[PDB]
RNA sequence: CAAGCUUGAGUCUCGUAGAGGGGGGUAGAAUUCCAGGUGUAGCGGUGAAAUGCGUAGAGAUCUGGAGGAAUACCGGUGGCGAAGGCGGCCCCCUGGACGAAGACUGACGCUCAGGUGCGAAAGCGUGGGGAGCAAACAGGAUUAGAUACCCUGGUAGUCCACGCCGUAAACGAUGUCGACUUGGAGGUUGUGCCCUUGAGGCGUGGCUUCCGGAGCUAACGCGUUAAGUCGACCGCCUGGGGA
RNA sequence: GUUUAUUAAAAACACAGCACUGUGCAAACACGAAAGUGGACGUAUACGGUGUGACGCCUGCCCGGUGCCGGAAGGUUAAU
């Protein structure tokens, strides 16, 4: 979030520190989930689907190595 | 403690009575009574001025300290008693040296808790010192608008006035209207809230009860005659002007306060 | 599961140390996960907790700005 | 519950050899103690519905302790109650 | 909770012949020790052998004809919610005489034919097919 | 009895009489029977966040064994006072006696 | 019926984790108002517009003050709890679960018609509180119509304490307990021993996730936490509407 | 219960309950050219006024107009 820019630095790198340093700190993200009201049961469902998902493409991904040489 | 009555009768079907069973039974301090005359709503010329006054039951005026300018000496609560001539209970606080008077009620204190007034006192509620020692957020009551005055502020029965400021000189506290109201520092008050707080869950139940409090009925404006009431007057029940009072002044919405003297001290009318 | 504390043996993270437990916390003043910190579970709960208690006795910011 | 000292105190009291740690006027003696002191307990925050369950499947298991007790041998029933002070 | 010894034996026994167990330790108790004999004296099960001096176990160990389980289906009859007693000519008879029907009588827990031939009934404990 | 930690930040400007605050703290203790067994000042130090628009205080801590009523009492006496800002109080199973990270 | 026994069950002694419950305090982020300063012609909003806020100085910025709710990251198919449900920190009281070794109590064990208790949210009564959100309602907008979806405000409510109803997709659509019946990959939390040179290995427990063999099912699917084979008990179902 | 003594005793007034409004104390208000008093030797759980009138379900829409309150950006405006 405070970037200052160092000495003898040139504009597009000092852009892109602090560009890097809020992608990191993830602002943009928490504005777009704060913006509007979600109920504890929608919260829930989402996270057990993304968990669900999550798990099911890595066993997906592992289990298709081992087949389909190429 | 609130308790419902049986509806055994008409009168009795809606009373309820607060009832404290620790209210000591039988006759008050003797040395400290007085004497407390019905006036009647009478000035000294023998006209009404504030009606529907009037009637009631005898009463005895009970010597209240609303001072309590005694440093050091800490005394100890014996009893309470229902004071009749106000809304809340008295404590009768006894010193260690032979002394009685009699104390507005805190809201936690009992009989035989211990009080120690002046300003070398500690936080605890009953105890009274002046608002220079007061932490700030307190929630005192029996407040004295000038030092040696005497407690004015919030002696109801579960009144209190909460400290928000306190510049020095002067302190600032939110009363029980709901707004606040700088005071001078050295005055003093006492800590916690008055103890009976259940007396507005009292209901009279019939008229009698209010002819017991000593308050006449009140007759509608609208029912009268033109003369005796500006509301009077119609052939049945109209009513076709604003409502005023019966002196011919507005009665909603019309601010009467014309006291220029004391507008410094107030920060904010009351909303 | 301790990555950061099988060599060292501490058992229990204190919130007065400030040296070993800044490096829990990003320059926005927010707790780093252990998914990423690889911290074992119960480690990882007091860990969070002392940073609580840091936070609370202002040894450490909660934000980055904090004005 | 009860402390260390409390227990073992209780225990002694109790327990035929002291060290019986188990025993039927033992468990009774226990039971009723914790329950006692969970008296005070239950007025200030009669809203713990968390541990008056606790509480009355204590009651439970004492009840039922006291009627095994009265069935299989009522010798030593008579005089726990009257030494414990329950009322059945 | 544990309410029917002998139904947890057949339930034991029915699992290992299920899943080619080689033997099956329980548990015992008199009334499956003279089951048991029953059960060896027909060729049921191969053998068994009680081990233990305060809690007796048995060791039944199963028979396996052709990788097929010699005990086809062993179903508890009488059970502790419906007790079931028979008379002497009222004497079950599992698959037309090709099974067995244990049953528990005065002189011991005996099978249909030995209580036929003797004369009496008992009260039956289970099918063995 | 129960042992505590008390660590609490008081004001820079009454930074001469802290000392005295420590004496009457342990009397009290000691008084109340309570083992004092780890006691130290970090002296004065920034704050990670402005509290109270000052920017610096000073830190003191103290390891005791104390029973519930004295504890209860030092806390009160605490919020009462002024010149301390912020007292954290920490309940510990165990008599810690070792040195701070802070003091080196 | 009378004597015995510990394997069922319950208890002691020591540690372990946990948003378990009740009560009281404390600290920031943020939203909204009050007062002041700088500052000028826009702000807000939508697919687009206007209702709305603005020259009475809006929005923005900074300072101080007022008050309410919840505690960003930690945070997970993670934990606790019979269920509902529980998330800053601290203190006070307390329920429940598991493990290392030790002795006794000796069937004291499971279920349960009536009965009692708890029980999401919404709802009602009393006394307060009320920042944001938001039924009802007001205005703008699309549409043939729009008593809606969208936008600008906005009352009850959401908050606190004591009270009242006992309703949910109160869901794992799977009532409680016992033992038996191949495995793999994990998650959390103990415990024994090994050269603990790394979250090194070999065993043993408690909770839980995914895949799957036999078996079961009309199929989907369940699959050692069975919807596989049983035992003890309670409740319910007998065509769809009418209900 | 009270009400027109002496043609109207009632559906008329009052009533407990409920709502609004003003009132920080040298309080509002009323009697008094003023002193002073009642309110009240009370202190917003109190007092006064105005509406309806135990209790169960509720008090739905509208500030065009007249009152009341908040503001003084602009116009007019007495005495001086
Ligand atoms: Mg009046
Ligand atoms: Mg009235
Ligand atoms: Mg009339
Ligand atoms: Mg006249
Ligand atoms: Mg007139
Ligand atoms: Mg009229
Ligand atoms: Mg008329
Ligand atoms: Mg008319
Ligand atoms: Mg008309
Ligand atoms: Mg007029
Ligand atoms: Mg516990
Ligand atoms: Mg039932
Ligand atoms: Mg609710
Ligand atoms: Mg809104
Ligand atoms: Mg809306
Ligand atoms: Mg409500
Ligand atoms: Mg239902
Ligand atoms: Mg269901
Ligand atoms: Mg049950
Ligand atoms: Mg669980
Ligand atoms: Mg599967
Ligand atoms: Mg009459
Ligand atoms: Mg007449
Ligand atoms: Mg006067
Ligand atoms: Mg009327
Ligand atoms: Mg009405
Ligand atoms: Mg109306
Ligand atoms: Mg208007
Ligand atoms: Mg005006």
């Amino acid at each position: 979030p405070v970037i200052k820019v160092r000495e003898n630095e040139p504009f597009d790198v000092a852009l892109r520190r602090f560009k890097r340093s809020c992608e990191k700190a993830g602002v943009l993200a928490e504005v777009r989930r704060r913006e509007f009201y979600e109920k504890p049961t929608t919260e829930r469902k989402r996270a057990k689907a993304s968990a669900v998902k999550r798990h099911a493409k890595k066993l997906a991904r592992e289990n298709a190595r081992r087949t389909r040489l190429y | 403690a609130v308790v419902k009555c049986k509806p055994t009768s008409p009168g009795r079907r809606h009373v309820v009575k607060v009832v404290n069973p620790e209210l000591h039974k039988g006759k008050p301090f003797a040395p400290l009574l007085e004497k407390n005359s019905k006036s009647g709503g009478r000035n000294n010329n023998g006209r009404i001025t504030t009606r529907h006054i009037g009637g009631g039951h005898k009463q005895a005026y009970r010597i209240v300290d609303f001072k309590r300018n005694k440093d050091g000496i800490p005394a100890v609560v014996e009893r309470l008693e229902y004071d009749p001539n106000r809304s809340a209970n008295i404590a009768l606080v006894l010193y260690k040296d032979g002394e009685r008077r009699y104390i507005l009620a805190p809201k936690g204190l009992k009989a035989g808790d211990q009080i120690q007034s002046g300003v070398d006192a500690a936080i605890k509620p009953g105890n009274t010192l002046p608002m220079r020692n007061i932490p700030v957020g307190s929630t005192v009551h029996n407040v004295e608008m000038k030092p040696g005055k005497g407690g004015q502020l919030a002696r109801s029965a579960g009144t209190y006035v909460q400290i928000v400021a306190r510049d020095g000189a002067y302190v600032t506290l939110r009363l029980r209207s709901g707004e606040m109201r700088k005071v001078e520092a050295d005055c003093r008050a006492t800590l916690g809230e008055v103890g009976n707080a259940e007396h507005m869950l009292r209901v009279l139940g019939k008229a009698g009860a209010a002819r017991w409090r000593g308050v006449r009925p009140t007759v509608r404006g609208t029912a009268m005659n033109p003369v005796d009431h500006p509301h009077g007057g119609g052939e049945g029940r109209n009513f076709g002007k604003h409502p005023v009072t019966p002196w011919g002044v507005q009665t909603k919405g019309k601010k009467t306060r014309s006291n220029k003297r004391t507008d410094k001290f107030i920060v904010r009318r009351r909303s | 599961k301790f990555c950061r504390f099988t060599a060292e043996g501490v058992q229990e993270i204190d919130y007065k140390d400030i040296a070993t437990l800044k490096n829990y916390i990003t320059e926005s003043g927010k707790i780093v996960p252990s998914r990423i910190t690889g911290t074992r579970a119960k480690y990882q709960r007091q860990l969070a907790r002392a940073i609580k208690r840091a936070r609370y006795l202002s040894l450490l910011p909660y934000t980055d700005r904090h004005q | 519950s009860l402390s260390t000292e409390a227990t073992a105190k209780i225990v002694s009291e109790f327990g035929r050899d002291a060290n019986d740690t188990g025993s039927t006027e033992v468990q009774v003696a226990l039971l009723t103690a914790q329950i006692n002191h969970l008296q005070g307990h239950f007025a200030e925050h009669k809203k713990d519905h968390h541990s008056r369950r606790g509480l009355l499947r204590m009651v439970s298991q004492r009840r039922k302790l006291l009627d095994y007790l009265k069935r299989k041998d009522v010798a030593r029933y008579t005089q726990l109650i009257e030494r414990l002070g329950l009322r059945r | 909770s544990m309410q029917d010894p002998i139904a947890d034996m057949l339930t034991r026994i029915r699992n290992g012949q299920a899943a080619n167990k080689a033997a099956v330790t329980m548990p015992s108790s008199k009334l499956k020790v003279a089951i048991a004999n029953v059960l060896k004296e027909e060729g049921f099960i191969e053998d068994f052998k009680v081990e233990g001096d305060t809690k007796p176990e048995l060791e039944l160990t199963l028979k396996y004809f052709q990788g097929k389980a010699v005990v086809e289906s062993i179903q508890r009859v009488s059970r502790p919610g419906l007790r079931i007693y028979k008379r002497k000519d009222e004497l079950p008879k599992v698959m037309a005489g090709l099974g067995i029907a244990v049953v528990s009588t005065s002189k011991g827990v005996m099978t249909d034919r030995a209580a036929r031939q003797a004369g009496l009934g008992g009260e039956i404990i289970c099918y063995v097919a | 009895m129960r042992h505590y930690e008390i660590v609490f930040m008081v004001h820079p400007d009454q930074s001469e009489q802290v000392p005295g605050m420590i004496e009457r703290y342990t009397a009290a203790i000691t008084g109340a029977e309570g083992k004092i067994h780890r006691l130290e000042d970090w002296g004065r130090r920034q704050l990670a966040y402005p509290i109270n628009k000052l920017h610096k205080a000073h830190y003191v801590l103290m390891n005791v064994e104390a029973p519930q009523e004295v504890i209860d009492e030092l806390e009160t006496t605490f919020r009462f006072n002024d010149a301390v800002i912020r007292s954290m109080v920490m309940r510990t199973k165990h008599a810690v006696t070792e040195a701070s990270p802070m003091v080196k």
